[PDB]
């Protein structure tokens, strides 16, 4: 290989053999240096030595993975740097890098794959700003862009439900619990429904189990409403569940 | 009552379990979105 040749490397660490790293190197006549000065392309390293500790703490360096030099070692062609292939950078490549990558890591001029895009994930903050009906409109919208919208963890993603857990409707401890009205709530959630614990007039359906003692008052309730919500059996949601796709109203009324 | 119970017993656990993961498939779900949602809205903005 006369390619790694003009380009001067330094493997600091590496013990996959270490002595043997820069010898493959060397049959690719990679340029062998044991000590990065200002000129040298960047550093390799099997591990962490302080003296990585310390080229870290100068970023007048680039550092590099391990298994990077191999890849373009099995491309008999240098593979030029990827945000995996780093890790980490000097302030050059940061600046090209505000340049070449959206700032959470993803980078605008190389196409990413599952497990660099889950490492980019990782490394995003943890904060819950958007409110859930925003986000939950931000994820209808997407999965309306991009046909999403009949998966079937998702298929009750453009209702917003009212259950009948309550003895009192609206009355947040009316609540009639160790129902297995329990069990369609947690089936809701997970198929993507805005489970709710107040009717008020955002409400397309209204569930109801096997006391009807509230319907007379769900239907009198309803006749107060702009948009008029469903009032549904149980087995509505059952039923589209089990066949993965929503099964239609009108034979679970009432 | 005691196989009564011991239907119950379990019933009650399944249903735990299945708001764990309930639990734990929504926070995937708006995590993984609101992650996209940064990344992708990056290059929309730098797009446009």
């Amino acid at each position: 290989s006369n390619i790694f040749e003009d380009v001067e490397f330094c493997v600091m660490s590496g013990t996959q053999p270490k002595p043997d790293l820069e010898n493959r190197i060397a049959e690719f006549g990679g340029y062998i240096v044991q000590n990065p000065g200002p000129d040298t392309y960047c550093v390799i390293a099997g591990s962490e030595n302080i003296r990585v500790k310390n080229i870290i703490l100068s970023n007048k360096h680039d550092v590099v993975k391990p298994a990077w030099l191999l890849e373009c070692f099995k491309t008999k062609s240098f593979v030029p740097w990827q945000p995996r292939f780093m890790i980490h950078m000097c302030p050059s490549t940061k600046e090209h890098f505000a340049r070449e990558y959206d700032c959470y890591g993803d980078s605008y001029f190389i196409d990413t794959d599952l497990n660099q895009l889950k490492e980019v994930f990782s490394g995003i903050k943890n904060s819950n700003e958007q409110t859930p009906e925003e986000m939950a409109s931000l994820i209808a919208d997407l999965e309306y862009r991009y046909s999403w919208d009949c998966s079937p963890l998702s298929m009750f993603r453009r209702h917003t439900v009212y259950l009948d857990s309550y003895a009192v409707i609206n009355d947040l401890s009316t609540k009639n619990e160790g129902t297995r009205l329990a069990i369609k709530a947690l089936e809701l959630r997970f198929h993507g429904a805005k489970v709710v614990s107040c009717l008020a007039e955002g409400v397309s359906h209204v569930i109801i189990g096997e006391d009807h003692s509230r319907v007379a008052d769900f239907k009198a309730f309803r006749r107060t409403f702009k948009r008029k919500f469903k009032i549904l059996k149980e087995s509505w949601v059952t039923d589209s569940i089990d066949k993965c796709e929503l099964q239609e109203e009108n034979q679970y009324l009432i | 009552q005691k196989e009564n119970e011991r239907l119950l017993r379990d019933w009650n656990d399944v249903q735990g379990r299945f708001e764990k993961c309930v639990s734990a498939k929504e926070a995937l779900e708006t995590d993984l979105y609101k992650r996209f949602i940064l990344v992708l809205n990056e290059k929309k903005t730098k797009i446009r």
